[PDB]
């Protein structure tokens, strides 16, 4: 996972 | 004799706002003025003593 | 039409009947004494005096000296 | 012996001891806890209780932070240090109250008492209720104490009650004191002094409203 | 303890401290957090609360940048330093009022002087309109005339109107009579005194509700 | 030429009305002040030529 | 601490540092970024954000050029030099504003206030509204201060308001100052001095329009 | 499961 960020879109 | 008491009937509280100059939708200037409202209304105060 | 409550007060530094901090007036309280009476469940009632407000308060522009 | 009432602000942190062997309880008066969050594997069991309550049991031996969220969008934090001993109850309270409920008078008065009151008020206002219509004032409706002179003024009557207003006149030229009970005549229901003045002097002309019974039986 | 309020603009970046073992929370007074983004493999777990905040846990040790994003349209970046300790609560105050097209419809639907009255009664009682949200108070928002000092307390903003509460202190030994007009600064729209006061004695503590155009000037 | 002179526009007419203090249904007392309105829009004018 | 606001022209190139370990953000106030282009294999991840925003993370160690295109046909270039450190936010702004929005007054005035205004305007114009019709001027409608003499001129009346115009005449031969409040009579709604002149001299003949209440109650 | 949390959502 290079340069991968944790982007959690909440409903 | 039953213990007689006198009604109190506390007054109201008034707050006044001052309105700064503004021009309305239909283009009439409104020079400074004021609007007043009653924050807390009046009401009967329960007696503290009955003697 | 909207009500117009205050007649012009008795007639920096502008003498205006308007633009004076308004106060509210005083409510009127009236007392009625109820005659002793009885009720269907046969209870005898001695109420006392009941006070009610006949008139609500109204706005007032203070007289200016 | 008594719950430890703790009023912390929103998002507040309160460090409190909890018991590692016995269940502990946190409750908010007037609020129902919706959720409770803690570090994973610290609080073994969490149970909802009647109303708003959380009974939690923690086997942990380390201090940890626990978040509680209620049903009105309130979130409070608590730092818990487990200790051997009794379970501890905590009454969580809001700091500055958000709103003020104006409780209406629940009390209702007797029907007859209201009927007397409404009529007296209407006569005083001068508005005369639909049922009522004008007639002749009764010649003698009240007791006259201390030289008072009564002149009939006005009256209105209706199906179950009747009203008369008389003008009192004082010829005594003395300081008198009014008591509405003096003006009682066998058959009167109520007496109202329009001006609420305790003492009448000479020429004290208070007007009094008396409601008797039309169709008296 | 109380939550820490930092007030970053939509461009703000704040170096705060994040916890490791126990979870942390950042919440918006007036907005619902919808997304939160951090470098991959830095945030261990995240959860969205019902009130509108975000509970996150960071297990890493390196300083990292987190972006939080809300529903009304807002984005604030915070730089977290992972330290061993208890969980921390942060109150991310807006600092630049957000856009709320739904609020503008209610704001413009009604008359103007009425709207001023309403927003002021509310500030006085505490029943804040549904659309209005808490924003950072303006540090310098009113004219201070001849010896008063001010400190800010609270602020609520919609789309076209604002609302501020300023605590006034009279340094001058002599009591100063105050008139609403003195305070007018370009861009204010009403000045109202809570305790109606013709004059303010020295050492006075009087709060004054002033409202301004949102983004005007 | 009476024509072909740089035209200017005239001045609008402003009239002030003072509203008597009044009250409203929500029982608020209003002290407006003076309201100024434009009775006539402006019109074109060719300056007098010397 | 605050976004680096950068107003570059269309097709502009701005050299700015970015972080190679943490995400960076570029946003344009009032615009929504549609696309982002960079040398292949430089920017690993790109994500849209609430409103117009691009969160990009680059593992590269060489300076590179990145193009951003917004939703209103704006294209901006940026030269990015990655550097170890905090993620950097950039507020991209247009150089010379393309258009100027004329914001209409949203403010609306009270209905009664408008009603007074319209009538006064119509009387002044001389056009008389449909409801209104001509009648007799009231003999005394205003207070006469300082020897003024009033002669009835014209009037019109309607269902809820009535209007009277009187010609003032000054016999004082002194310099007087007009205040519309002087001409108040119990029962007046508004007074308009047709000529907006503060001081009347001897023979100052201003005509004043007063609207009272027809059907007065 | 380190760094993990535990949340009950009472009905």
């Amino acid at each position: 996972r290079p340069g991968m960020m944790d982007s959690q879109e909440f409903s | 004799n039953p213990g007689t008491v006198h009604p109190q009937r506390s007054r109201d509280q008034i707050a006044t706002v001052w309105i700064a100059p503004w021009v309305d939708s239909d283009n009439a200037f409104h020079q400074p003025g004021r609007v007043s409202f009653v924050v807390s209304p009046a009401d009967w105060v329960l007696p503290a003593r009955v003697n | 039409t909207v009500s117009t409550t205050p007649p012009v007060s008795a007639g920096v530094r502008c003498d205006n009947p308007g633009t004076v901090h308004p106060q509210r007036s005083r409510d009127q309280i009236a007392t009625v004494w109820i005659a002793p009476w009885v009720d269907s469940d046969n209870a005898f009632h001695q109420p006392g005096r009941v006070s009610f407000v006949v008139s609500p308060a109204d706005w007032v522009l203070p007289a200016r000296v | 012996q008594s719950p430890a009432t703790i009023s912390l602000p929103q998002g507040g942190q309160f460090r409190l001891s909890i018991s590692n062997t016995d269940p502990n309880m946190i409750f908010i008066p007037g609020d129902k806890v919706t959720a409770i969050t803690a570090p994973g594997g610290m609080l073994a069991d969490k149970r909802l209780t009647r109303a708003g309550g959380v009974l939690f049991t923690s086997v942990a031996t380390r201090t940890f932070t626990i978040f509680v969220e209620t049903a009105r969008g309130q979130t409070f934090s608590v730092v818990a240090t487990p200790v051997k001993g009794e379970g501890r109850v905590y009454r969580l309270m809001s700091a500055e109250p958000p709103s003020r409920p104006e409780t209406r008078k629940w009390e209702t008065a007797q029907a007859y008492e209201k009927l007397l009151i409404s009529l007296n008020r209407a006569v005083l206002t001068g508005d005369i209720p639909d049922g009522y219509g004008e007639v002749k004032p009764l010649s003698d409706g009240i007791r006259l104490p201390g030289g008072f002179s009564v002149t009939p003024l006005k009256a209105w009557a209706g199906d179950q009650l009747r009203a008369d207003r008389y003008e009192l006149r004082n010829a005594n030229t003395w300081g008198v004191a009014l008591r509405e009970q003096d003006f009682w005549k066998p058959g009167v229901r109520a007496v109202m002094f329009d001006n609420n003045a305790q003492t009448l002097m000479g020429g004290g002309r208070m007007t009094v409203t008396v409601i008797r019974g039309n169709g008296e039986g």
